[PDB]
């Protein structure tokens, strides 16, 4: 969980997805099923979200 | 007595004329050169260094950051305070009725000449 | 420059906990069977 | 070996003779209404009795070495008898530059320093460049600082790998102690005591009060809080010279929260904006300006080339300058930048105890140290090649 800065999908391979919290922001490699979560949720940058990794 | 204000009838506003879009820039700018002037209350030549100054290469004017990525917030400008509300015509931010009564009787319209 | 030392050592931290994780999700995923499963009830359900 | 150590900045003047000297002068004269006729040059401020209403004579705008004649007229001084002596024949000069001077002006300079001065080498070099000698003197391991020059009227964000000034990923950012106190003095007159002529006492204020609020949102509901609590406490009873010399902050006891004061005193200010100046400092676009703060400006120096290089460059974070010396400026700006550095990269901001000195510090430092009879140039060298060796080293 964090303030998503960025996403960028990779027939998507993968999407990386940047998330941010008080105490630093880490990349993460999302699986591209989740990638439909995100479009579903109509999530941007600058929104909090909690993808939960299982 | 009377109330001796009739004789001066300065604002009479019924001719108003507000000044919108590219004053409300000048305003900002001469603001921002404000906070950026000196003493009085040598800049040409360092105006004039600094067009000698131009080029593409890593310089002075190719030194500057740019916009933020964090928005713009507002504050309103009469005690500091963030500020809900724009002022309709000049676009100055301030957060009570009573600081647009301020607002609208000193810094509206007037200075913008 | 060069390369911090603690920096490697905690990307192979991290890479291990990473691979560890898919193996305990990919067994996990596929822990349990069906009760029927799709081929049984094809082969019940009717026209 | 002894060296005019110089930093002719602004507001500033770290001028010593590598001997414990560590002295701020003023880089700029003062002209006094209540003086009658004087220009007081450099420390003769200290000579005026009431430095109410000084019309500043300033040799730089946006720091940039101008009109010649104040800073004809302070080295002189500086160096005269009364304060450095005259002492000039080899007494060797080492002279700061703002990061990207502007040729025509430092190059006017590198000539009178020498053919009307007259004494071994000036080795100008930015004051940054100065201060990451000394830093790496005191950090070996360390690699890249910043010197976070937040300083006078400037304030950058600079690669430093080695005493190597990058010059590519330096964000000059911009408003400084100047501005912030420019604005204060507004501030604080439109919304009372239109004071703001004085300057040098707003500005005791500035640095007498003012605060880097660590919840800036959090702060200001406090500050904007009637009655009592609600931070505030300041009430600066700023001084009419008449009676007191500088000013000073009312301890919280003795604030008449009515602010009606029996004592003739001038007794207002009302806080807040204590808090407001630094934050511009941190948080921009509040005043006007589209800089971002140097917090942003650190992170995005940081992710420059050498993706290696980044980590040790937040590990090495150095805020210097005047502005730094602000309360939460090193915890803010901490704050901010690991909260924007890559988790598993570390983040190490640190401050050095005088901000101030320390470029000055380095700089004799540096004049001790060997390397710099070798490298230099002076006049000797200068009757050569002009100008060209000077820009040579440097």
């Amino acid at each position: 969980e964090g303030e998503v800065t960025e996403l960028t999908p990779c027939t998507i391979s993968h999407v990386i997805i940047g998330l941010k919290t008080a105490k630093g922001t880490k990349q993460l490699k999302l699986d591209p099923s989740i990638f439909e979560s995100l479009q579903k949720e109509r999530v941007e940058a600058g929104d909090v979200i909690y993808i939960e990794a299982n | 007595m009377v109330e001796k204000k009739t004789s001066v009838r300065s604002q009479d506003p019924g001719q108003r004329r507000v000044l919108d879009r590219a004053a409300r820039q000048r305003r900002i700018n001469r603001q921002l050169e404000a906070l950026e002037n000196d003493n009085f209350q040598n800049f040409q030549a360092l105006l004039e260094e600094q067009n000698l100054s131009v080029a593409e290469g890593p310089n002075y004017l190719t030194a500057c950051a740019g916009p933020p990525s964090r928005p713009q917030r507002p504050f309103c400008a009469v005690c500091g305070f963030p500020s809900p509300y724009t002022c309709v015509s000049c676009g100055a931010r301030y957060c009570t009725v009573r600081c647009l009564g301020t607002h609208q009787e000193t810094r509206c319209l007037k200075w913008t000449v | 420059p060069f390369y911090l030392d603690s920096l490697e050592e905690k990307r192979k931290r991290q890479r291990s906990e990473r691979l560890e994780r898919i193996f305990q999700l990919s067994e996990a995923h596929g822990a349990l069977a069906p009760v029927y499963g799709t081929e049984v009830l094809d082969f019940c359900t009717l026209p | 070996m002894t060296t005019l150590v110089l930093d002719n900045g602004a507001y500033n003047a770290k001028i010593g003779y590598s001997h414990e000297n560590v002295s701020v002068i003023p880089n700029c004269q003062f002209r006094s209404k209540t003086a009658r006729l004087k220009t007081f040059t450099a420390n003769q401020i200290d000579e005026i009795k009431d430095p109410s209403g000084l019309f500043y004579i300033l040799p730089f705008q946006k720091g940039y070495l101008v009109n010649w004649d104040v800073q004809r007229q302070v080295w002189d001084y500086l160096f005269g008898k009364e304060m450095y002596q005259v002492d000039f024949l080899d007494t060797n000069i080492i002279i700061t530059e703002p990061y990207f001077n502007f040729t025509s002006i430092q190059e006017s300079m590198n000539e009178i320093l020498f053919e009307e001065y007259q004494f071994q080498a000036v080795l100008r070099v930015n004051a940054g460049a100065l201060s990451a000698h000394r830093y790496f003197r005191d950090n070996p391991s360390e690699l890249c600082c910043i010197i976070v020059d937040s300083g006078y009227s400037f304030t950058h964000i600079v690669p430093y790998c080695r005493s190597k000034k990058k010059k590519e990923a330096i964000i000059r950012i911009n408003v400084g102690g100047k501005l912030l106190t420019n604005h204060l003095k507004e501030i604080i007159s439109y919304r009372q005591l239109h004071v703001m002529d004085e300057t040098h006492v707003i500005n005791q204020v500035k640095e007498d009060v003012c605060y880097v609020s660590q919840d800036f949102y959090r702060d200001m509901d406090i500050a904007k809080l009637k009655g009592e609590e609600n931070t505030v406490m300041i009430d600066y009873v700023l001084p009419d010279f008449s009676t007191i010399k500088k000013g000073f902050c009312k301890p919280r006891e003795e604030m008449v929260l009515s602010g009606k004061y029996k004592s003739g005193e001038q007794i207002l200010r009302l806080a807040n904006e204590r808090f407001a100046v630094p934050e511009i400092l941190f948080n921009p676009s509040d005043i006007g300006i589209q800089e971002m703060g140097i917090p942003e400006a650190i992170v995005y120096s940081i992710q420059n080339l050498p993706e290696e290089m980044q980590p040790h460059f937040f590990k090495n974070i150095v805020l210097t300058g005047g502005n730094s010396l602000f309360p939460g400026f090193r915890d803010r700006v901490y704050s901010e930048v690991r909260c924007l550095t890559p988790t598993d990269y570390d983040v190490s901001v640190v401050l050095p105890e005088n901000p101030i000195t320390y470029a000055w510090e380095g700089g004799k430092l540096i004049s001790e140290n060997d390397d710099f009879e070798d490298m230099v140039v002076t006049r000797e060298d200068y009757e050569e090649n002009g100008h060209s060796v000077c820009e040579e080293k440097f």
